[PDB]
C-alpha cells in the first residue's frame, strides 16, 4: 500500500521552487559539512522549504486521501 | 385581500390570533424545511 | 419636557401618514447617489490614516522576519 | 520561530459543514489503538460516543471492553468492573508522573482538548502526526527525542506513533499513516467539540431566521420613520 | 489667505446644511446670554436654520448647491451682540478681585 | 401612577433629537449586552465550581453534559466581546461628537469602564485554564508595583503568596457581585443624561427638533438589537472561537507557562502602553491614564463648536487617533522584538500627543480660520 | 488676584486643620508604625 | 455647648474606634487563611540534579527552581561583573555552594516563570517578556527588575537540601 | 446636584410625621439588615465552593482558618434571623395601625417578603448538612403536590431525580441574586 | 482541653475521626510549637504521590 501522501509529496517536490529551495538548503548543509566545525544550522533553511513543500502537499494531499 | 384586513389585521384581538397560530405552525414547517436543508448539504455525513 | 423645550415661530410643518407612502421611495434611486456622495465627503478625512496603517503593519511584520533571518556572514 | 502547519482542505472547514463521523468513528479506533497508551481522553466519557459515530447497544459493548476500578467496596478497593456508558475512558498512567517516568520525561498532553488548545489544532496535530522528517545538521536533540518540524522547539519526546499500517481499520479503509492521521484529527476534534454538528444546525436556522427577519424590521422601522422622513419644513415669517 | 479660508469654508460643510457660522457657536451661559439678546427675527431665522438642518442631518440629505451658504454671504450677526456678553462678562470678574 | 410616570419619563415621552444616526444605538445595546451577560452569567452558576481541582472539569461539564451549555458558556464569551465592541464604539462616538462636555454622564461613563474592564479580567481568570492563571498572575504583579502599599495589596487579592485558589474563589464572588454595580452606575448614568438630554451629530442645540422615542428610537433600537444579535450569534454558531485562546483550553499549570501570552484583544491597547514604558511604575501609570485621559477630556475642549461634524482638522486627527489605537491593539499581540517595541513607544507618544495637546491647538486654529478667535 | 489670596490665606489655615485631622485619621487606620 | 458636643465628640471616637475593628476584621478575612500560611514546610533532593540542570518542586505554589552548575557554569558567573549586574549579586552571594544554585521562578516582571536552558546568558529567559537571567538567576537583558529570588534553603547533606 | 436631589428628597427634607413611635425605625433596621447580610454574604463567597464534596469542608474552613471567618459566618445567620424579627414586626405594625391602606406599598411589600422567605430558604440549603439536605428535599417535595405540572417543577428545581449537587449549585447562585432583586 | 485532646490521641481516635482538627490549631491552646510539632511527627502520613506518582 501506498500512502497517498507520497504521491502527492513527489509531485510538489518535483517542482523546481521547490528543488531549488532544496538546492539552498543543500548548500547549507555543505556549508555545515565542511564548516562543520561552527554553530550554524539549517534549520531556518529547512522550515522554509518545508513551508513551500506541505503548503503545495496540502494543497493536494485530501483528494487522494479517502 | 380585504378580507385578511378584515378577518386578520383589524382587531388587535384578531390580528393576534393569527400570529400565535401561525407561529405554532411555522416551527413546524421551519424546523422541518430547516432540517431537510442542514442534512442534505451534508447527507453523506450524518448517522443515518 | 414636551411643551417648554423651545420657543419657534412661524415654522410650519406638513408631513404624511405611514400607510399613505411608499415604505421605500427611490430607495435605490437615489440612495446610491446619496451614499456615494457621502463618502465622498469623508473618505479624504477617514481612510488616509488607516491607509498609512496597513502601510506600518506591513512594513513592521517584514522587518521582524528580517531579523529573525540568519546573518550570512554569522557563523562564516 | 515555529513553523505554521498550513491549511487542509477539511471536510469541515466550510461555514455550515459538519464532521464526517465515519472519520471520527475510524479516529476513536485510532485512539483506542494507538493513543491510549500515553494520552488520556479524561473529558470523553463511552457515553458520548452514542448519537454521533456509536449507537446505545454498540457503545454499551465498547463500555464493557474495559477494567474501571470501583474504590468503595464493603472491605476492598478495586474489583475493576466492566466499564459502563457512564464510564470515562481509561487513562493510561493513573498519575502523571508514572507516564512521565514512561515517556522519559514528557508528559503526553490529555488529547481531549488538545485539538482545541493547540494553535491552529486540526493542522498541528496532522502535521506533528505526519511530520517526523530528518533531523538537520547541527541539531543534537537530548536523549529520548525526535525531529518534528512543527513542534515548538522541534523536540517532541513523543515519538513517532503512526507507522503506516500501524493498525486496521474494521472499515477496511486502507490504513496508510495519513488516513490514519487525518481520522485522529477529525476524532480529536470531534472530542474538543462534540457539539460541532449540533451547532452548525443552529447556526443555519439562524442565518435562515435573520435573512427573514432584517429586512421585515427594518420595513417596519421605515414605515415608522417615513412619516418624518416626509416632513417638509417650511419658514413662513409674517 | 482669502481663498484657502474659502477652501476651508467649503470643507467645514455647515454651508451645505444652510448654516451660518453662528449658528455652529456651542451654547455656553455667554452664547446663551447673546442669544437672549438677539431680535425676534434673527432669533426665528436662527431656529429654523437650525431645525432645517437637523432635518437634513435626519435624512443624511444636504441642500442643493444653489441654497447653500455663500462663504461672503454669511452673516456674523451673534458676534457682535456675543463680544459684550463676554466683556461685561470679563469686567463682572475684574471687579471681583478687585 | 408613580412609576408609569417614571417609565414615560425616560423611554416613551422623552424628548429625543430626530437626526441622531445609527452610533446612538450602541449604548443602549451596552444595556442589552449586561442583560445578556448577566443571564448568561446566571446560567452559568448553577454548575460552575469555583475550586481549582474543579473549575476547569466543571467548565468541561457545562460544555459537554448540560443540555445546550456550550451555547450558554460561548454566548457569555463572545457576549463580552461584544460588550467591548459597543463600549469602544460608544465611547469613540463620545469623544467625536463633543459630548464629554455632559461632564458627569462622562465621568460616570469612565467609571462604569473600570468596573467592566475589572469585571472581565476576573472573569477570564475564573475558567482556571493555562492562559487564566498566567494572565492573573501577570496583571496583578503589576499591581505590585508600588513601592510601599503594593507588594502586601498584591498578596492581599492573591489572598497568599501566589495566586491559588484563594483567589479563584474571591474572584467568583467579585465578578459575580460587579455587574448589579455596574447596572446601578448605569442607572445613575441614565439620569445624569436625562437631565441634560442626548446630544445630536451636528452638535447644535435640537431643542427646535425633538420627537417622541416609543416609535421612533425604539423600532432604531430593536432594529439594532436585532443586529448586533446577528453578529453575536454568527460569532458564536460559526465561528466560536475566534476571539478566543487556544491556550486556555489547557489545565492551569504553575510548572509551565504558556510561550506566547497575551492579553484578551480588548486589553491590548492597554498592553501596549505598559510594554512600551521602561520604568514598571511608568507603564502602570501610563496605563491607567489610557483609561483616565479619557476623563481628563472635558478639560481639554478649546473650540466653540461642540461636534466635529464642522470641524475637519481635528476629524483627521481623531481618525489619526483612531489610527494608532489600531496600531497599539496590533502591537500588545506582537512579541517583544524589533521593531514591534518603536512603533509602541512611539504609537503610545503619538496617543497621548494627540489627546493632549493636538487636539486643542487644532481646536484654536480651527476657531481661527472662522473669524471667531 | 488680590482678594482671592485674602481668601486663601483665610481658608489655609482652616484647611491645614483639616489636613491634620486626616493624618490622623490615616495613620491611625492604616496603623502605620513609621508614625 | 462643650457638655453636649463633647458627647458629641466622645462617641465619635469610640463608634471610630468600632469601626475602624470591624472594617479591619474584614480585611483580615481576605488575607491569608491559616491553612494557606501553613506552608512554609519543604525538601528536595541533591542527587536529583546533576550539574547543568535546573529542577523545580512548586514549593509555596511557586517554581522552586534548583540547579546544578559546571566548572564552567560556576567560572562564568563568578567572572560576571558584580558591579555592572543589574543586580549586585555575585554568583556566590546567592549560592551556599557553586555546583549548587537554588532560585525561585517568579519573573521580578509580572511573575511568569523563567524558562530555564534557554537564553542569551546560559542561565534563564522568561518568554512573557524577554528578560535573561544568568545561572546565578541575576537578571542581565531585558525589562526584569531585579535578580531571581534565593529562598533560604539549607544544606544539610550534599544529597538533600531543605529549602527551609 | 441632580443625584443630590433624590436624597434630599426622600432622606432629608422629606417631611414626616412627628409622632411615629420605635415600630417605624423598623424597616430602616430591615434596609441595614439587607445590607448586612449582603455584605457579610459577599464575604462568605471568597470561601465558599458550591460542590457537595467540599460544601462542608468550605464551611469548616471558613469558621477555623479564615481569619475571623466564624465571626462573618454567625453574623450572616443571626443577620438572618434578625431580617425575619425585623420583618415580622414590620408587618405587625402594618397590621396594627391601618397602613395596608397604602395597597401599592403593601403590595410590593408581600413581594418582598415572598422573595425574602425563599432568599433564606436556599440560604439555609446551602451549608450542605443534615438539617439543610433533608429541609430541601422536604419543601422541595411541597412543589410535587401541583395537580399536574407538580412533578415536572419539583424534577426542575431539583435538576435531576433528587436533591444532589445539582441543586446546591443553583441554589447558590439563586441565593447570590435575588437580595439585590430585593434591594431593587 | 489539653487533658481531653489526650484521651483521643490514646483511647478513641482508634476508630472515630477528627477530620476538621489539624495539629496548627493546638498550638497556643494546649500545646506550645515544638510541642505539637512532636504531636504530629509521631503520627504518619501515608498518601501524596511520589517520582513514580508512587
Ligand atoms: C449601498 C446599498 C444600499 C443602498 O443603496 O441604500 C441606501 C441607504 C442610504 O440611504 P440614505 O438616504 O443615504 O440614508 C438614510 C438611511 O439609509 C435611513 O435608513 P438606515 O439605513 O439608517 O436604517 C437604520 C439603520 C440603523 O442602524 C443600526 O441600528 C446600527 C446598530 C449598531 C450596529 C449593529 C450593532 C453591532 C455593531 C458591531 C460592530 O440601519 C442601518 O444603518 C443598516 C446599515 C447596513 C449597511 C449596509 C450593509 C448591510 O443605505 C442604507 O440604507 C443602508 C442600510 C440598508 C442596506
Ligand atoms: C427581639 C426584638 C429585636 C428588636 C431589635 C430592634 C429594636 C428597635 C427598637 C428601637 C428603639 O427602641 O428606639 C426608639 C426609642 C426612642 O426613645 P424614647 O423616646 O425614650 O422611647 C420610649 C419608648 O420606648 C417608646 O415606646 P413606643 O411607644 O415608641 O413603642 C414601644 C417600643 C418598645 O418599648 C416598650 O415599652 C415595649 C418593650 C417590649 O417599641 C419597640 O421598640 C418594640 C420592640 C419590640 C421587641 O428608644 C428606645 O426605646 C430604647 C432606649 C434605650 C436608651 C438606652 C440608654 C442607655
Ligand atoms: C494589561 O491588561 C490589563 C488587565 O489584564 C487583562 C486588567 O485586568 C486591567 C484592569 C484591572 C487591573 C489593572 C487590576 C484589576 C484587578 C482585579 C480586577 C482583581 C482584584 C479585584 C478587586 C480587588 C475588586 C474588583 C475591582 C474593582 C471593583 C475595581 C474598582 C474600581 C472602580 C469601581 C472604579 C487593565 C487596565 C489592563 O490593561
Ligand atoms: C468608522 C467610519 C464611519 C464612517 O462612515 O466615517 C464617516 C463618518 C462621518 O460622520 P460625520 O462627519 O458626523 O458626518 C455625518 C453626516 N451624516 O464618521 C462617523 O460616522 C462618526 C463616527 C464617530 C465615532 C467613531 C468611533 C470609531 C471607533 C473609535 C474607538 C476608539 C475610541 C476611543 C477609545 C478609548
Ligand atoms: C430580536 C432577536 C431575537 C434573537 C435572535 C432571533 C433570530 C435567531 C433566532 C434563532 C434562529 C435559530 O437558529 O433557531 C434554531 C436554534 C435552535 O436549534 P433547534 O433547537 O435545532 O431548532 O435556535 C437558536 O438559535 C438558539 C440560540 C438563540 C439565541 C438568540 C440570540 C439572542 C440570545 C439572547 C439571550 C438572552
Ligand atoms: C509511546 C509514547 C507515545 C505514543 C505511542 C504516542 N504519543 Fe503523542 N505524545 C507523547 C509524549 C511523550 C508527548 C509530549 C511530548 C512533548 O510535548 O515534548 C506527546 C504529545 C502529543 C501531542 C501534543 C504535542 C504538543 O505539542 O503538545 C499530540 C497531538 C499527540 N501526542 C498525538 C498522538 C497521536 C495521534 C498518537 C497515535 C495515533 C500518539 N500521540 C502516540 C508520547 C506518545
Ligand atoms: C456600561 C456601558 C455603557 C452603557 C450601557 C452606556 C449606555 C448609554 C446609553 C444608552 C446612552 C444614551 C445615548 C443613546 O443611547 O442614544 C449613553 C449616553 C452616553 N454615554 Fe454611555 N454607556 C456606557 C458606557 C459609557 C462610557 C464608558 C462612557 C464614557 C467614555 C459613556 C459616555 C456616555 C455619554 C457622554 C453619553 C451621552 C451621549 C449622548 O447621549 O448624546 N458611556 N450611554
Ligand atoms: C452578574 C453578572 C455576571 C455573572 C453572574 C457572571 C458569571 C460568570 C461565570 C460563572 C463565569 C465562569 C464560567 C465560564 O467562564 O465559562 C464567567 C465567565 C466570564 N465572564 Fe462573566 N458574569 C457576569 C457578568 C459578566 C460581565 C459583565 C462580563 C464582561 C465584563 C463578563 C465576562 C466574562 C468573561 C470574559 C468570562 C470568561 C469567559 C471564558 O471562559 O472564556 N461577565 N462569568
Ligand atoms: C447577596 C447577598 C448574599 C450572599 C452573597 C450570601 C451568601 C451566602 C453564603 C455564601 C452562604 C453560605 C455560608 C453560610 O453557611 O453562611 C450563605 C448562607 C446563608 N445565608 Fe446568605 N447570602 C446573602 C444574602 C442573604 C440574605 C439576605 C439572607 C436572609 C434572608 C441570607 C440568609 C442566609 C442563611 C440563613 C444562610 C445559612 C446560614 C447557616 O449556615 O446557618 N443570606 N449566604
Ligand atoms: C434618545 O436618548 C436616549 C435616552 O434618553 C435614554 C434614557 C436611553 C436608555 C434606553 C435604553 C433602551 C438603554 C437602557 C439603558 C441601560 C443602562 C440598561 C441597563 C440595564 C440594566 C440591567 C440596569 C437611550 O437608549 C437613548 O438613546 C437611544
Ligand atoms: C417618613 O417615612 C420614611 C421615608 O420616607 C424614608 C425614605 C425613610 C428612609 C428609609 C431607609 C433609611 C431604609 C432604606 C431601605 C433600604 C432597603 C436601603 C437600601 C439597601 C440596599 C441593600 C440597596 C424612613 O426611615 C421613613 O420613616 C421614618
Amino acid at each position: 500500500l501506498v500512502d497517498p501522501l507520497t504521491t502527492v509529496r513527489e509531485h510538489c517536490e518535483q517542482l523546481e521552487k521547490c528543488v531549488k529551495a532544496r538546492e539552498r538548503l543543500e548548500l547549507c548543509d555543505n556549508r555545515v559539512s565542511s564548516r562543520s566545525q561552527t554553530e550554524e544550522d539549517c534549520t531556518e533553511e529547512l522550515f522554509d522549504f518545508l513551508h513551500a513543500r506541505d503548503h503545495c502537499v496540502a494543497h493536494k494531499l485530501f483528494k487522494n486521501l479517502k | 385581500p380585504s378580507r385578511l384586513y378584515s378577518l386578520l389585521f383589524r382587531r388587535t384581538s384578531t390580528f393576534a390570533l393569527t400570529i400565535a397560530v401561525g407561529a405554532l405552525f411555522f416551527e413546524r414547517a421551519f424546523d422541518q424545511g430547516a432540517d431537510a436543508i442542514y442534512e442534505h448539504i451534508n447527507e453523506g455525513k450524518l448517522w443515518k | 419636557e414636551f411643551g417648554n423645550l423651545a420657543r419657534i415661530r412661524h415654522v410650519i410643518s406638513y408631513s404624511l401618514s405611514p400607510f399613505e407612502q411608499r415604505a421605500f421611495p427611490s430607495y435605490f434611486s437615489k440612495g446610491i447617489p446619496n451614499v456615494l456622495r457621502r463618502t465622498r465627503e469623508r473618505i479624504l478625512r477617514v481612510a488616509p490614516p488607516f491607509v498609512v496603517v496597513y502601510l506600518i503593519y506591513t512594513w513592521g511584520n517584514q522587518e521582524f522576519e528580517q531579523s529573525k533571518r540568519k546573518n550570512p556572514a554569522m557563523y562564516e | 520561530l515555529e513553523l505554521h502547519p498550513p491549511s487542509y482542505p477539511w471536510s469541515h472547514r466550510g461555514l455550515l459543514s459538519s464532521l464526517d463521523h465515519t472519520s471520527i468513528r475510524r479516529g476513536f479506533q485510532v485512539y483506542k489503538q494507538v493513543c491510549s497508551s500515553c494520552h488520556s481522553m479524561d473529558y470523553v466519557a463511552y457515553r458520548h460516543l452514542v448519537g454521533v459515530c456509536y449507537t446505545e447497544e454498540e457503545a454499551k459493548a465498547l463500555a464493557e471492553e474495559v477494567e474501571v476500578q470501583d474504590g468503595p467496596n464493603d472491605d476492598g478497593e478495586m474489583f475493576m468492573r466492566p466499564g459502563k456508558l457512564s464510564d470515562y475512558f481509561p487513562k493510561p498512567y493513573p498519575n502523571p508522573e508514572a507516564a512521565r517516568a514512561a515517556n522519559n520525561g514528557a508528559l503526553p498532553p490529555d488529547l481531549s482538548y488538545i485539538v482545541r488548545a493547540r494553535h491552529g489544532g486540526e493542522d498541528y496535530v496532522f502535521s506533528l502526526l505526519t511530520g517526523y522528517c530528518e533531523p538537520p545538521t547541527g541539531v543534537s536533540l537530548r536523549e529520548g527525542l525526535y525531529f518534528n518540524p512543527y513542534f515548538p522547539g522541534q523536540a517532541i519526546g513523543m515519538a513517532p506513533p503512526i507507522y503506516t499500517e500501524v493498525l486496521e481499520y474494521d472499515d477496511g479503509t486502507p490504513a496508510t499513516m495519513s488516513q490514519v492521521a487525518k481520522d485522529v484529527a477529525t476524532f480529536l476534534r470531534w472530542a474538543s467539540e462534540p457539539e460541532h454538528d449540533h451547532r452548525k444546525r443552529m447556526g443555519l436556522k439562524m442565518l435562515l431566521m435573520m435573512g427573514l427577519l432584517l429586512p421585515l424590521t427594518y420595513a417596519m422601522k421605515r414605515h415608522k420613520w417615513s412619516v418624518l422622513k416626509s416632513r417638509k419644513l417650511a419658514y413662513r415669517p409674517p | 489667505l482669502d481663498g484657502f479660508r474659502k477652501w476651508y469654508y467649503n470643507a467645514a460643510g455647515f454651508n451645505k446644511l444652510g448654516l451660518m457660522r453662528d449658528d455652529t457657536l456651542h451654547e455656553t451661559e455667554d452664547v446663551k446670554e447673546a442669544i437672549r439678546r438677539l431680535p425676534e427675527d434673527l432669533y426665528n431665522d436662527r431656529m429654523f436654520r437650525i431645525k432645517r438642518a437637523l432635518d437634513l442631518t435626519m435624512r443624511h440629505q444636504i441642500l442643493p448647491k444653489d441654497q447653500w451658504t455663500k462663504y461672503e454671504e454669511d452673516k456674523f450677526y451673534l458676534e457682535p451682540y456675543l463680544k459684550e456678553v463676554i466683556r461685561e462678562r470679563k469686567e463682572r470678574e475684574e471687579w471681583a478681585k478687585k | 401612577h408613580p412609576l408609569f410616570k417614571i417609565i414615560n419619563h425616560s423611554f416613551i415621552d422623552l424628548p429625543a433629537p430626530s437626526n441622531i444616526s445609527s452610533w446612538w444605538n450602541f449604548g443602549s445595546l451596552l444595556g442589552v449586552c449586561l442583560m445578556v451577560q448577566i443571564i448568561t452569567g446566571l446560567f452559568l452558576a448553577m454548575h460552575y465550581t469555583s475550586d481549582t481541582m474543579t473549575a476547569f472539569s466543571s467548565v468541561t461539564h457545562i460544555c459537554r453534559d448540560v443540555n445546550y451549555g456550550w451555547l450558554i458558556r460561548y454566548m457569555h464569551a463572545n457576549g463580552a466581546s461584544m460588550f467591548f465592541i459597543c463600549l469602544f464604539l460608544h465611547v469613540g462616538r463620545g469623544l467625536y461628537y463633543g459630548s464629554y462636555t455632559f461632564m458627569e454622564t462622562w465621568n460616570i461613563g469612565v467609571l462604569l469602564l473600570f468596573a467592566v474592564m475589572a469585571t472581565a479580567f476576573m472573569g477570564y481568570v475564573l475558567p482556571w485554564g493555562q492562559m487564566s492563571f498566567w494572565g492573573a498572575t501577570v496583571i496583578t504583579n503589576l499591581l505590585s508595583a508600588i513601592p510601599y502599599i503594593g507588594t502586601t495589596l498584591v498578596e492581599w487579592i492573591w489572598g497568599g503568596f501566589s495566586v491559588d485558589k484563594a483567589t479563584l474563589t474571591r474572584f467568583f464572588a467579585f465578578h459575580f457581585i460587579l455587574p448589579f454595580i455596574i447596572a446601578a452606575l448605569a442607572i445613575v448614568h441614565l439620569l445624569f443624561l436625562h437631565e441634560t438630554g442626548s446630544n445630536n451629530p451636528t452638535g447644535l442645540n435640537s431643542d427646535a427638533d425633538k420627537i417622541p422615542f416609543h416609535p421612533y428610537y425604539t423600532i432604531k433600537d430593536i432594529l439594532g438589537i436585532l443586529i448586533m444579535f446577528l453578529i453575536l450569534m454568527t460569532l458564536v454558531l460559526f465561528f466560536p472561537d475566534m476571539l478566543g485562546d487556544p491556550d486556555n483550553y489547557m489545565p492551569a499549570n504553575p510548572l509551565n507557562t504558556p510561550p506566547h501570552i497575551k492579553p484578551e484583544w480588548y486589553f491590548l491597547f492597554a498592553y501596549a502602553i505598559l510594554r512600551s514604558i521602561p520604568n514598571k511604575l511608568g507603564g502602570v501609570l501610563a496605563l491607567i491614564l489610557s483609561i483616565l485621559i479619557l476623563a481628563l477630556m472635558p478639560f481639554l475642549h478649546t473650540s466653540k463648536q461642540r461636534s466635529l461634524m464642522f470641524r475637519p482638522i481635528t476629524q483627521i486627527l481623531y481618525w489619526i487617533l483612531v489610527a494608532n489605537l489600531l496600531i497599539l491593539t496590533w502591537i500588545g499581540g506582537q512579541p517583544v522584538e524589533h521593531p514591534f517595541i518603536i512603533i509602541g513607544q512611539l504609537a503610545s507618544i503619538s496617543y497621548f500627543s494627540i489627546i493632549l495637546i493636538l487636539m486643542p491647538i487644532s481646536g484654536i486654529i480651527e476657531d481661527k480660520m472662522l473669524k471667531l478667535y | 488676584g488680590p482678594r482671592y489670596r485674602e481668601l486663601a490665606r483665610n481658608w489655609i489655615p482652616t484647611a491645614g486643620m483639616w489636613g491634620t485631622v486626616g493624618a490622623v485619621g490615616l495613620v491611625w487606620a492604616t496603623d502605620w508604625r513609621l508614625i | 455647648k462643650g457638655f453636649s458636643y463633647l458627647v458629641t465628640a466622645t462617641t465619635t471616637v469610640g463608634v471610630a474606634y468600632a469601626a475602624k475593628n470591624v472594617v479591619s476584621q474584614f480585611v483580615s478575612s481576605m488575607s491569608a487563611s491559616a491553612d494557606v500560611l501553613a506552608m512554609s514546610k519543604i525538601e528536595i533532593k541533591l542527587s536529583d540534579i546533576p550539574e547543568g540542570k535546573n529542577m523545580a518542586f512548586k514549593w509555596r505554589g511557586k517554581p522552586l527552581f534548583v540547579r546544578h552548575r559546571t566548572k564552567k557554569e560556576i567560572d562564568q558567573e563568578a567572572a560576571v561583573e558584580v558591579s555592572q549586574l543589574r543586580d549586585p549579586q555575585h554568583d556566590l552571594d546567592r549560592v551556599k555552594k557553586p555546583e549548587w544554585v537554588i532560585l525561585i521562578g517568579v519573573c521580578t516582571h509580572l511573575g511568569c516563570v523563567p524558562i530555564a536552558n534557554a537564553g542569551d546568558f546560559g542561565g534563564y529567559y522568561c518568554p512573557c517578556h524577554g528578560s535573561h537571567y544568568d545561572a546565578s538567576g541575576r537578571i542581565r537583558k531585558g525589562p526584569a527588575p531585579l535578580n531571581l529570588e534565593v529562598p533560604a534553603y539549607e544544606f544539610t547533606s550534599d544529597d538533600v537540601v531543605v529549602v527551609g
